[PDB]
């Protein structure tokens, strides 16, 4: 459980819940799975390192102008087109 | 051994005795035009369209649409020709045309198209999107009357639903505003279906909205057969298509059999098919308007799944078939050392009995 | 001298033969056959399949590229109504690109 | 215990023709390297400039035509001085761009001959498409 | 293929070319235009 976990700071919990919202189930539990190796030790180490990476990423909160992915290029194009197609009422 | 051709040769008609007298193409564009016109013709040999082009049933596409209105072509042409005569007489228009700076009213041309050529373009677009194939199991319809749907976002913003555009479920959460020209004495019916929104039966589809016996343009007074339910396209399942259909009733119709309880949050109850429904209602029902739009997954779908539908949201993923490798040989001749890595399953070291 | 051997150049996959991506369809000294759908051509006019499917042969209209000045000049001298035809080889893909399957229920 | 709402088929069947195109995973008809034009696209823009009229079509690769914008249409004839000039081409481009934006298509291809590409009417049509928001470059297929 | 009925569909050089004066028509004629105005001469 993310919110109930008091061993992490509250803003860090909120940022994790925002960014990693696709890994949170119905009950609010954050879930991380690993299948990268045949050994349970290595899989558990991978999961723990994932948790640590999430925590430190939330702590640092980078604000660099990161590169744009080719997959997101058409997504932003279609979003801009949808915004252009959005319309206003004559009388407000 | 030679076998006579089963049909006329492509260049059999052209004589060759006076080929010097025959006029030549003398340009690439004329040859390209003739080539495409020839390619658009049937042939008795194997062709690309035979293997890749889609095949249509020989029977004509059956129409269920409103009968075409009549109009006086002579009077229409006379008025159009006098209008263009005065337009060309206008010197300012001619000067703008020669300076290549004239502009046309986009709103005016679209509004006029919606009454002149709108129905046929909309029918062609729906056929391209394949709605007529999935629903109706093969049929045609021309949207003689126009329909306009807008979703209200903010206090002023409107997201229109014109034809096959993208609208997010966050914008589609609330009931949209529907407008369509009508007069007194006409009974209307509004239906909304999700062609690809089904999660159990691929052939079936989910009904999301059904209003019946709408008096004229008074949409609110219409009977609410089934409460409105926003679309819920599953994440990673692609882009779904949601269709609005406006029908007209020549006689009042009872909708007791297809009625849904309020609220209707059960997928089994929301399961619906326009096929056999239009079959049982076609005696006293006829389509008049059609629209549709594309929808993706967003965050509002999570809330809809968890609270409105009271279920865990399923997440899909697009996965490609595994790559093909030939049967592994005991002695791979002249193959690089990485030949065995293609058939190795795990990259971790192994030690066997040791 | 002139004691050369044959180059073993010809059709490698006939009509209705199932091929995999990258398989050589036909090798040739000159463009006897032309690639069609999902068929690529190498430097040495070697024809290979870009998708896994069934090989078919058809007769198709020949429209050369405008930058190919030699073929443009050749086709501009034909009598009006004349159309060039050439043999094209295609591959019809058999398997879909991918499928959507349930991976998680959150 | 079981919930009817959660009864979901293991495999999802999507019948939308454009879903794979929008996901950029639909296979393009590569090949035809010895002929013009190439067929490696999902949507193609074609321009037919006749003696009296000018037509623009946006069509799929399998043969189906998506949208049209022809100078024979009255809603643009009534405002167009001449159907065979740069003004006509500009109007056709703008109208087709608006129609495509409403239809949802955004990306296409353009395969002109060098002379018609250098032609001034076609470059103004390209400018009209760009200002209307249509992009004439399609995203590359996602093989992996 | 030669055996198949579609043999020869690819032939194209028979559509492409590989003076004697008749008693009814003239073989070769030349029209020479002389002018002190080159522009008028070339225009005609
Ligand atoms: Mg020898």
């Amino acid at each position: 459980h993310l919110a109930t976990a008091e061993w992490i700071a509250e803003p860090v919990r909120q940022k994790i819940a925002i960014t990693h919202k696709n890994k949170i189930n119905r009950l609010g539990e954050l879930i991380l799975t690993s299948e990268s190796s045949r050994y349970q030790f290595r899989n558990l180490a991978d999961c723990l390192q994932k948790i640590r990476d999430m925590i430190t990423e939330a702590s640092q909160t980078p604000k660099e102008p990161t590169k744009e992915d080719v997959k997101l290029h058409r997504i932003r194009i279609e979003n801009m087109n949808r915004e252009r197609l959005r319309q206003k009422r004559i009388h407000s | 051994r030679r076998t006579p051709p089963l049909g006329p040769m492509p260049n059999s008609d052209i004589d060759l005795s006076n080929l010097e007298r025959l006029e030549k193409y003398r340009s690439f564009d004329r040859y390209r035009r003739r080539a495409e016109q020839e390619a658009q013709a049937p042939h008795w040999w194997r062709t690309y369209r035979e293997y890749f082009g889609e095949k249509t049933d020989p029977k004509e596409k059956i129409d269920i649409g409103l009968p075409p209105p009549k109009v006086s072509r002579t009077q229409q042409l006379l008025e159009r020709k006098q209008a263009i005569q005065e337009l060309r007489a206008n010197v300012e228009e001619e000067r703008a045309a020669r300076l290549r700076t004239a502009s046309v009213p986009l709103d005016a041309v679209r509004a006029e198209w919606e009454r002149t050529c709108g129905p046929y373009h909309k029918q062609r677009l729906a056929e391209y999107y394949g709605l007529y194939r999935d629903l109706f199991h093969g049929a045609t319809f021309v949207p003689r009357v126009p329909l306009h749907v807008a979703y209200a976002v903010g206090e002023d913003d409107l997201m229109p639903v014109y034809c096959g555009n993208e609208v997010t479920p966050t914008e589609a959460a609330q009931a949209p505003e529907v407008t369509y020209e009508a007069e007194e004495g006409s009974l209307w019916t509004l239906l909304l279906t999700s062609l690809d929104g089904h999660l159990l039966e691929p052939d079936a589809e989910y009904l999301h909205w059904l209003l019946t016996n709408i008096p004229g343009n008074r949409v609110a007074e219409g009977q609410v057969t089934c409460p409105y339910l926003p679309p819920f396209p599953a994440r990673g399942s692609g882009i779904h298509r949601l269709a609005f259909l406006l029908f007209k009733q020549d006689q009042p119709i009872d909708f007791s059999e297809d009625a849904r309880p309020s609220p209707c949050y059960q997928l089994a109850q929301r399961t619906f098919r326009t096929f056999d429904f239009y079959k049982k209602h076609q005696e006293t029902m006829t389509p008049a308007g059609l629209s549709f739009f594309q929808c993706r997954w967003d965050d509002s779908v999570t809330y809809i799944f968890h609270q409105l539908l009271d279920m865990r949201e399923p997440v899909f993923e697009f996965v490609r078939p595994p790559p093909y490798h030939p049967k592994q040989k005991r002695f791979p001749h002249r193959q690089p050392l990485r030949y065995l890595d293609r058939y190795r399953d795990s990259h971790e070291p192994t030690y066997g009995i040791y | 001298g002139g004691k050369s051997s044959g180059r073993r150049q010809g059709i490698k996959k006939m009509e209705g033969h199932y091929v995999h991506a990258g398989n050589i369809i036909a090798t040739q000294r000159h463009f006897r056959w032309h690639p069609g759908a999902h068929v690529g051509v190498g430097k040495n006019k070697c024809l290979y399949a870009l998708e896994e499917g069934i090989v078919r042969y058809t007769k198709e209209v020949y429209v050369p590229h405008p930058r190919n000045t030699e073929a443009v000049d050749l086709i501009t001298r034909l009598p009006k109504g004349a159309v060039l035809y050439k043999t094209f080889v295609h591959v019809v893909p058999a398997k879909p690109e991918g499928t959507f399957k349930l991976v998680a229920m959150l | 215990d079981p919930v009817e709402n959660e009864a979901v088929a293991p495999e999802f069947t999507n019948r939308n023709p454009r879903n794979l195109e929008l996901l950029s995973v639909a296979r393009k008809e590569r090949g035809w390297r010895t002929v013009f034009p190439s067929r490696e696209f999902w949507h193609r823009l074609r321009v037919i400039r006749t003696q009296h009229h000018v037509e623009a079509l946006v069509e799929h690769q399998n043969g189906k035509v998506v949208v049209s914008a022809s100078t024979r249409e009255w809603a643009i004839k009534k405002h167009l001085y001449s159907t065979r000039n740069v003004v006509a081409c500009e109007s056709i481009g703008r109208v087709l761009a608006q129609r495509c934006l409403e239809a949802g298509i955004n990306f296409m291809v353009y395969q002109p001959t060098p002379w018609e590409a250098a032609s001034d009417s076609m470059k103004r049509l390209q400018s009209a498409m760009t200002e209307g928001g249509v992009v004439l470059r399609e995203p590359q297929r996602i093989y992996e | 293929y030669k055996t198949k009925p579609t043999h020869g569909i690819g032939k194209y050089k028979h559509l492409i070319k590989a003076n004697l004066g008749t008693d009814y028509e003239y073989g070769v004629l030349n029209i020479h235009l002389t002018a002190y105005d080159m522009t008028l001469a070339e225009s005609y």
